[PDB]
C-alpha cells in the first residue's frame, strides 16, 4: 500500500531530521560540563555535530563551531551547597562582576560593522541625515531612576543605521561623561525618560565605551548585562 | 550538567513564592514553587488519566479517552466514572498549564529578561480554557467541553463543527486561519532570510541584515526589519489565537444556526438586496 | 509598567536606504517608494526600492491577468452591475471544466476554459516568482533556503490544481477560483474520502500548522524578551554569541530541558512550517489516487 509505504517512510524522515536539527543546536554551549568547569559524564543521546566554519564579513576572520568552549573571564560565583543543582551566590557585587542578571559574554572587542564596511551603530550627531522621525524626540530630556531621582539627561540617540531604528539613549550624568542606555529598557515619556532598572547612584557604574563615537560588542554586553541585572539587584533601592 | 557558558547565570533570586526554599534545579530543569506545583497536578492529572482507563477497560492509548459529564448533569458534580474525572483532570490540566506559566515568569525573573513568553503561552491557556470552561459555563453544562482522547477528540471537532453547517463560514474562523496561514508563511520566510544569510554560496562571507533587507526589497519591495520580523510572528501567532477562542466562544452561544446563513445580513442590505442578476437574484 | 518592545516609544529615519549591490543589475531596480510613518511604529517605515527584471514582468503581468480573469468573469455573473459584484462577491466563482472533458481543453470558455486560461497564467505567476526568490538570492551570494521554502508551498498547490487532477484524469477534480466555493471544495473533499481527519499526513499538517505558532509565538517573544541585550540582532549572535543568545538558551534549558542555538532555532522554524504543506500535499495527492477512504484505510493499517 503505497500510503502506508509513504507514511512509514516519513517517520523515519522525520526522526532523522529531528536528530539532525538537535545536533545542530548543540554548535554552542556544548559538552556539557559539571558546575566546577569539568566535562559532565552525561553528554546525552546526541553527539556532537561535524564542526562548521563562518567566513566573517570584511575580512574579521572565521567562526567554528564546535569549537573549545571558555568564558575567558572570571566568574566571581560560590557554590551555597555541598551537591549539584543549587544556586551560585556572588562572591562581590554581581552587579560590578557581571553575574547572574547582570552577566555578560566576552565578545569581540570591536564594533559591528554594516554591510558597507561602517559602523553599524552611530550617535544620531554623526549620522548623516538620521533624524527623529515620530514620536517624543527624548533629547534633552532629565533621566529618572527608580529611586525617582534624576540621574542624568539625554544628549543624543544611537542608532542601527540598517534597521534604522533606535538602539541606545546616550546619557550624560552629573560629572559630565555619558552612559549608553539600552532603548528596551527606558520608558520615554513626555517630561522625562524613566529607567525602572537603576536607581540613580547606579548610573555611574554602568560600563563605559573607550571610543566616543562607537560601542563595540563586548561594551554592548557589559552595558546591556549590567542595567537588566539592575531589576534584581537594586530592588532594595527601587 | 550544565552549558558550558551556564554557571554564570544559576545564582539565587527571582522566585515568586517561598523564597530560597524551591529555588534550585534538578539536571537541566529549573524547580521552584510553580515547579513543584506543576509537577503535582501533572501527576495526580495523569494518574487519574489512567485510573479512567481502568474504567474504561483499555490501556491503548489510542483508544483512551475521558468525557466531560453528560449534558443532564449541567454544571454541577458528576461520578467519578460519569464525567467526574474529566472535571478533575481539568482542574488539574489547568493547575499545570498556570504553574507552568508561572515557573517560566520566575525563570525569566532569574534571568533578568522579558517576561514575553509566558504572556504568550497564556493565550495557549485561555483558547483551552475557552473550549473546556468558559464555553461550556455559557452554554449551561460541561458537557459541551471536548473529551481528553487522541482520536475521540477529534470526532468533537468534527460532531461540533458540522452543528453548524460547514464551520468554515464562521467568519472568526476565517479570520484565524488567515492567521494561522500567514504565520506559517512568515515562519518559513524568516528562518529562510537568517538561514540564507547565515549560510550563504560556498565560500563567501556571512551575509549581513543589510543584505537581509536588500533580499526582501528587491523580492517584494519591503523589509519589515530584524525586530519587526519577531514583533509579527508573535502577533500573527498570538493573533490566530486570539481569533480562534474567539470563532468558540461565539459559536452555540450569540450564534447557534448554520453559519453559511449569517452571511445574509450581507446580501439583504436594502440598497441591493433586490437587484436582480448575480448569484442571490 | 515596563515597556514591552511590540511598538517602538521613538522613531528614527535616515536617508533612503538604497541597499547592497552585489551581483544585482542596478539597472532593474526602482527609486525608493515613500516612508510610512504608520509602517513605522512596528517595523521598517521604508518601501522600496523594489527589483523589477524581465522575469519579474513576467510574473506581475501573469499574475495580474490572472486575477483578471477570475474577476473578469465574477463582473459577468453579476450581469455587469456594481451593486450586485459586491453583493455576491464572495458567492461569484470560476469553475473547472466537467469531469466530460477529462483534462482536453476543448471545454467552452463559459464552462471550463476560462478556468483553465486563468489557471495557466496562474501556473506561469507562480514559478516565474519561485525562479525569482531564487535568482534575487543569487545576485546576492545568498543560500536559496528561501526558494526552497517556497518550493514547499507550491507543492501542495501543485497538488491541487495540477498534479492530483492529472492522475485522476479530469481537471473538474481542481479548486474552483471563488471565496465561498474554495471553501464548499474543501468541505467535500473531506466528505468524498472519508473524513481527512483520518489521513495521518493531514493530522501531521495540523501538527506543523499548531506547531508554526506555537514555535513563532516562543521565539517572537523569546526575541523580544532578550531584545534588551541585542538578541534581535541575530546574525551577529551567531557569529559572537552574546547573553542575549545565552539567556535566550537558558530560559528553554530551565523550562524544557533543552535549547537551540541562535542559528539553530532558525533551521527549527523553517522545518515546522516546511512540513506543513510538505505533509500536507502528500496527503491530498494520495486521496483518490491510492486511498478513496480514510477511514476505511485506517481500519486496515
Ligand atoms: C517538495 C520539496 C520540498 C523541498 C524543501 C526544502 C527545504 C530545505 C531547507 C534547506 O536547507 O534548504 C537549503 C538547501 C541548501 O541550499 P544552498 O543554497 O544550495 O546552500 C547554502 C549553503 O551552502 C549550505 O546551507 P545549509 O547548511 O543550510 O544546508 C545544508 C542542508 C542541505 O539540504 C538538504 O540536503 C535537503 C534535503 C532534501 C529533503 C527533501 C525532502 C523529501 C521528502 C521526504 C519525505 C518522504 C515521503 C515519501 O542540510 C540539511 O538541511 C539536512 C537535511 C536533513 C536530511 C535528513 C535525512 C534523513 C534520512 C534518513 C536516514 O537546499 C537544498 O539542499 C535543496 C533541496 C531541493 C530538493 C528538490
Ligand atoms: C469538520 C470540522 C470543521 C471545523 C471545526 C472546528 C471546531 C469545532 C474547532 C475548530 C478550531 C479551529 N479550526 Mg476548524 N474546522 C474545520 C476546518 C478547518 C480548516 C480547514 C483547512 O479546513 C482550518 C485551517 C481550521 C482551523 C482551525 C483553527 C483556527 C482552530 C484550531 C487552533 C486553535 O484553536 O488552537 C488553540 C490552541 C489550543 C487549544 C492548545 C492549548 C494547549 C495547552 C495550553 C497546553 C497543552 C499541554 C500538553 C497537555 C502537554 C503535553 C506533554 C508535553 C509535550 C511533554 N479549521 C471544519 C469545517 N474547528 C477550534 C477552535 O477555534 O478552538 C478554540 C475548534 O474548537
Ligand atoms: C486545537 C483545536 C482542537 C484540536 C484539534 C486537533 C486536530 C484537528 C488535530 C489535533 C491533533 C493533535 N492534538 Mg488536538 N485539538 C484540541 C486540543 C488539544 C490539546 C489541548 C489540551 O487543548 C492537546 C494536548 C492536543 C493534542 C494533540 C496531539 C495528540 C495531536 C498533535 C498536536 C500537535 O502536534 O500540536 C502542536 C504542538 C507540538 C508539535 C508540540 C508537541 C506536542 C505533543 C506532541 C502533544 C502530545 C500530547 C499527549 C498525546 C497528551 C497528553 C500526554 C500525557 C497525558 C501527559 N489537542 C482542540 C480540541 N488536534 C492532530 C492529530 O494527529 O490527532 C490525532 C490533528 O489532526
Ligand atoms: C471539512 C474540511 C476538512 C479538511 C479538508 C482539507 C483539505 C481538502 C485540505 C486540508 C489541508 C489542511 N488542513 Mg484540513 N480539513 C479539516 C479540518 C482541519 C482542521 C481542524 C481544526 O479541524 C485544521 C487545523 C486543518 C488544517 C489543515 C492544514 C494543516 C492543511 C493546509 C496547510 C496549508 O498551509 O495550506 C495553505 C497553503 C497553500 C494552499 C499553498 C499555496 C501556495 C501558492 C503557491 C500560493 C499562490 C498565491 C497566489 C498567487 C495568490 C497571491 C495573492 C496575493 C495578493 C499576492 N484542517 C476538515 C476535516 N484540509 C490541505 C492539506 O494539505 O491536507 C493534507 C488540503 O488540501
Ligand atoms: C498561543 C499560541 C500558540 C502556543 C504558544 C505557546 N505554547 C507554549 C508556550 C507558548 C508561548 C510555552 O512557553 C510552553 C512551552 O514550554 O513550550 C515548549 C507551551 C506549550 N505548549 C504545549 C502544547 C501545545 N501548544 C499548542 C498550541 C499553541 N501554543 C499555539 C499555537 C498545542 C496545540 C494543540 O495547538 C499544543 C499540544 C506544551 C508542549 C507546552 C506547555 C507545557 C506544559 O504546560 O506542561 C505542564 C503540564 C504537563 C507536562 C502535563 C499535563 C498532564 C495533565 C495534567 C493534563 C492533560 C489532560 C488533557 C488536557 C490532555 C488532552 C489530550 C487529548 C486532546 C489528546
Ligand atoms: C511552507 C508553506 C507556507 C508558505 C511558504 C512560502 N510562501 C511564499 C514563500 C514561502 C517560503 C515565498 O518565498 C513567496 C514570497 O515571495 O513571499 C513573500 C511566497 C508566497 N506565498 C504567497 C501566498 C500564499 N502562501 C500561502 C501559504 C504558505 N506559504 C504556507 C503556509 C497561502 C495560503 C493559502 O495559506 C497564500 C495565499 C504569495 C504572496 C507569495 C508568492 C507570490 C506569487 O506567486 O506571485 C505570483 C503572482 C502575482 C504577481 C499575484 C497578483 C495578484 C494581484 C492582482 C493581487
Ligand atoms: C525580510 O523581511 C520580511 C519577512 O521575513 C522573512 C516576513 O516574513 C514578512 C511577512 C510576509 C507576509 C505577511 C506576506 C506578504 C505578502 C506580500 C507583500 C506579497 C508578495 C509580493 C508581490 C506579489 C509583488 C508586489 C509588487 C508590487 C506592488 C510592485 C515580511 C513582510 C518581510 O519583510
Ligand atoms: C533564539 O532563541 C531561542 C532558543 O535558544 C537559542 C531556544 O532554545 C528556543 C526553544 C526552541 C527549540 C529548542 C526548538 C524545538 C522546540 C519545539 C519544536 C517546540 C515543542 C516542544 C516540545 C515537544 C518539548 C516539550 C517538552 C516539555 C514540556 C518538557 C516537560 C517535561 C518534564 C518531564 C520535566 C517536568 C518538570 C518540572 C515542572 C520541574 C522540573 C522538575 C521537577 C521539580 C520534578 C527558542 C524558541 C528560541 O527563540
Ligand atoms: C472589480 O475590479 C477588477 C480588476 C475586475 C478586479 C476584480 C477581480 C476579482 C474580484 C478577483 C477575485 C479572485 C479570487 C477570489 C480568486 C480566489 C482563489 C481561491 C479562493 C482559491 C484558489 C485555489 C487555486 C488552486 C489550488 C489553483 C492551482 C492551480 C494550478 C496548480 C495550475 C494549474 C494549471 C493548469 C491546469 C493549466 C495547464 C496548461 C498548460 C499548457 C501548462
Ligand atoms: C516534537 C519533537 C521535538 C522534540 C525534540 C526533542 C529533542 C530532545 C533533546 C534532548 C537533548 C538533551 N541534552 C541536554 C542532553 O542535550
Ligand atoms: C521539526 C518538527 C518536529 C515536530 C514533530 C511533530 C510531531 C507531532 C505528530 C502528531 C500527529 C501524528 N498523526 C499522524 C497521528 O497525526
Ligand atoms: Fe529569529
Amino acid at each position: 500500500d503505497l500510503a502506508s509505504l509513504a507514511i512509514y517512510s516519513f517517520w523515519i524522515f522525520l526522526a532523522g531530521l529531528i536528530y539532525y536539527l538537535q545536533t545542530e543546536n548543540m554548535r554552542e554551549g556544548y559538552p556539557l560540563e559539571n558546575e566546577d568547569g569539568t566535562p559532565a559524564a552525561n553528554q546525552g543521546p546526541f553527539p556532537l555535530p561535524k564542526p562548521k566554519t563562518f567566513i566573517l564579513p570584511h575580512g574579521r576572520g572565521t567562526l567554528t563551531v564546535p569549537g573549545p568552549e571558555s568564558e575567558d573571564r572570571p566568574i566571581a560565583l560560590a557554590r551555597t551547597a555541598v551537591s549539584e543543582g543549587f544556586p551560585h551566590a556572588p562572591t562581590g557585587d554581581p552587579m560590578k562582576d557581571g553575574v547572574g542578571p547582570a552577566s555578560w559574554v566576552a565578545r569581540r572587542d570591536l564594533p559591528e560593522l554594516d554591510g558597507h564596511g561602517h559602523n553599524k551603530i552611530k550617535p544620531m550627531k554623526a549620522a548623516a541625515g538620521f533624524h527623529v522621525s515620530a514620536g517624543k524626540n527624548p533629547i534633552g530630556l532629565p533621566v529618572r531612576g527608580c529611586d525617582l531621582e534624576i540621574a542624568g539627561k539625554v544628549v543624543d540617540i544611537w542608532v542601527d543605521i540598517p534597521e534604522q531604528m533606535a538602539r541606545f539613549l546616550e546619557v550624560e550624568l552629573k560629572d559630565g561623561s555619558t552612559r549608553l542606555l539600552p532603548m528596551q529598557m527606558v520608558k520615554v515619556q513626555s517630561n522625562r525618560v524613566h529607567v525602572n532598572a537603576l536607581s540613580s547612584d547606579l548610573f555611574a557604574g554602568i560600563p563605559t565605551i573607550k571610543s566616543p563615537t562607537e560601542v563595540t560588542l563586548l561594551e554592548e554586553d557589559k552595558i546591556c548585562g549590567y542595567v537588566a541585572g539592575g531589576l534584581m539587584y537594586a530592588a532594595p533601592k527601587r | 550538567a550544565l552549558l558550558s557558558f551556564e554557571r554564570k547565570y544559576r545564582v539565587p533570586g527571582g522566585t515568586l513564592v517561598g523564597g530560597n526554599l524551591f529555588d534550585f534545579w534538578v539536571g537541566p530543569f529549573y524547580v521552584g514553587f510553580f515547579g513543584v506545583a506543576t509537577f503535582f497536578f501533572a501527576a495526580l492529572g495523569i494518574i487519574l488519566i489512567a485510573w479512567s482507563a481502568v474504567l474504561q477497560g483499555t490501556w491503548n492509548p489510542q483508544l483512551i479517552s475521558v468525557y466531560p459529564p453528560a449534558l443532564e448533569y449541567g454544571l454541577g458534580g458528576a461520578p467519578l466514572a460519569k464525567g467526574g474525572l474529566w472535571q478533575i483532570i481539568t482542574i488539574c490540566a489547568t493547575g499545570a498549564f498556570v504553574s507552568w506559566a508561572l515557573r517560566e515568569v520566575e525563570i525569566c525573573r532569574k534571568l533578568g529578561i522579558g517576561y514575553h513568553i509566558p504572556f504568550a503561552f497564556a493565550f495557549a491557556i485561555l483558547a483551552y480554557l475557552t473550549l473546556v470552561l468558559f464555553r461550556p459555563v455559557m452554554m449551561g453544562a460541561w458537557g459541551y467541553a471536548f473529551p481528553y482522547g487522541i482520536w475521540t477528540h477529534l470526532d468533537w471537532v468534527s460532531n461540533t463543527g458540522y452543528t453548524y453547517g460547514n464551520f468554515h463560514y464562521n467568519p472568526a474562523h476565517m479570520i484565524a486561519i488567515s492567521f494561522f496561514f500567514t504565520n506559517a508563511l512568515a515562519l518559513a520566510l524568516h528562518g529562510a532570510l537568517v538561514l540564507s544569510a547565515a549560510n550563504p554560496e560556498k565560500g563567501k562571507e556571512m551575509r549581513t541584515p543589510d543584505h537581509e533587507n536588500t533580499f526582501f526589497r528587491d523580492l517584494v519591495g519591503y523589509s519589515i526589519g530584524t525586530l519587526g520580523i519577531h514583533r509579527l510572528g508573535l502577533l500573527l501567532s498570538l493573533s490566530a489565537v486570539f481569533f480562534s477562542a474567539l470563532c468558540m466562544i461565539i459559536t452555540g452561544t450569540i450564534w447557534f444556526d448554520q453559519w453559511v446563513d449569517w452571511w445574509q445580513w450581507w446580501v439583504k442590505l436594502p440598497w441591493w438586496a433586490n437587484i436582480p442578476g448575480g448569484i442571490n437574484g | 509598567a515596563e515597556y514591552q518592545n511590540i511598538f517602538s516609544q521613538v522613531q528614527v529615519r535616515g536617508p533612503a536606504d538604497l541597499g547592497m549591490t552585489e551581483d544585482v543589475n542596478l539597472a532593474n531596480r526602482s527609486g525608493v517608494g515613500p516612508f510610512s510613518t504608520l509602517l513605522g511604529w512596528f517595523g521598517n517605515a521604508q518601501l522600496g526600492p523594489i527589483y523589477l527584471g524581465s522575469l519579474g514582468v513576467l510574473s506581475l503581468f501573469s499574475g495580474l491577468m490572472w486575477f483578471f480573469t477570475i474577476g473578469i468573469w465574477f463582473w459577468y455573473q453579476a450581469g455587469w452591475n456594481p451593486a450586485v459584484f459586491l453583493r455576491d462577491l464572495f458567492f461569484f466563482s470560476l469553475e473547472p471544466p466537467a469531469p466530460e472533458y477529462g483534462l482536453s481543453f476543448a471545454a467552452p470558455l463559459k464552462e471550463g476554459g476560462l478556468w483553465l486560461i486563468a489557471s495557466f497564467f496562474m501556473f506561469v505567476a507562480v514559478w516565474s516568482w519561485w525562479g525569482r526568490t531564487y535568482l534575487r538570492a543569487q545576485a546576492l551570494g545568498m543560500g536559496k533556503h528561501t526558494a526552497w521554502a517556497f518550493l514547499s508551498a507550491i507543492w501542495l498547490w501543485m497538488v491541487l490544481g495540477f498534479i492530483r487532477p492529472i492522475l485522476m484524469g479530469s481537471w473538474s477534480e481542481a479548486v474552483p477560483y471563488g471565496i465561498f466555493s474554495h471553501l464548499d471544495w474543501t468541505n467535500n473533499f473531506s466528505l468524498v474520502h472519508g473524513n481527512l481527519f483520518y489521513n495521518p499526513f493531514h493530522g501531521l499538517s495540523i501538527a506543523f500548522l499548531y506547531g508554526s505558532a506555537l514555535l513563532f509565538a516562543m521565539h517572537g517573544a523569546t526575541i523580544l524578551a532578550v531584545s534588551r541585550f541585542g538578541g534581535e540582532c541575530e546574525l551577529e549572535q551567531i557569529a559572537d554569541r552574546g547573553t542575549a543568545a545565552e539567556r535566550a538558551a537558558l530560559f528553554w534549558r530551565w523550562t524544557m530541558g533543552f535549547n537551540a542555538t541562535m542559528e539553530g532555532i532558525h533551521r527549527w522554524a523553517i522545518w515546522m512550517a516546511v512540513l506543513v504543506t510538505l505533509t500536507g500535499g502528500i496527503g491530498i495527492l494520495l486521496s483518490g489516487t491510492v486511498v478513496d477512504n480514510w477511514y476505511v484505510w485506517g481500519q486496515n493499517h
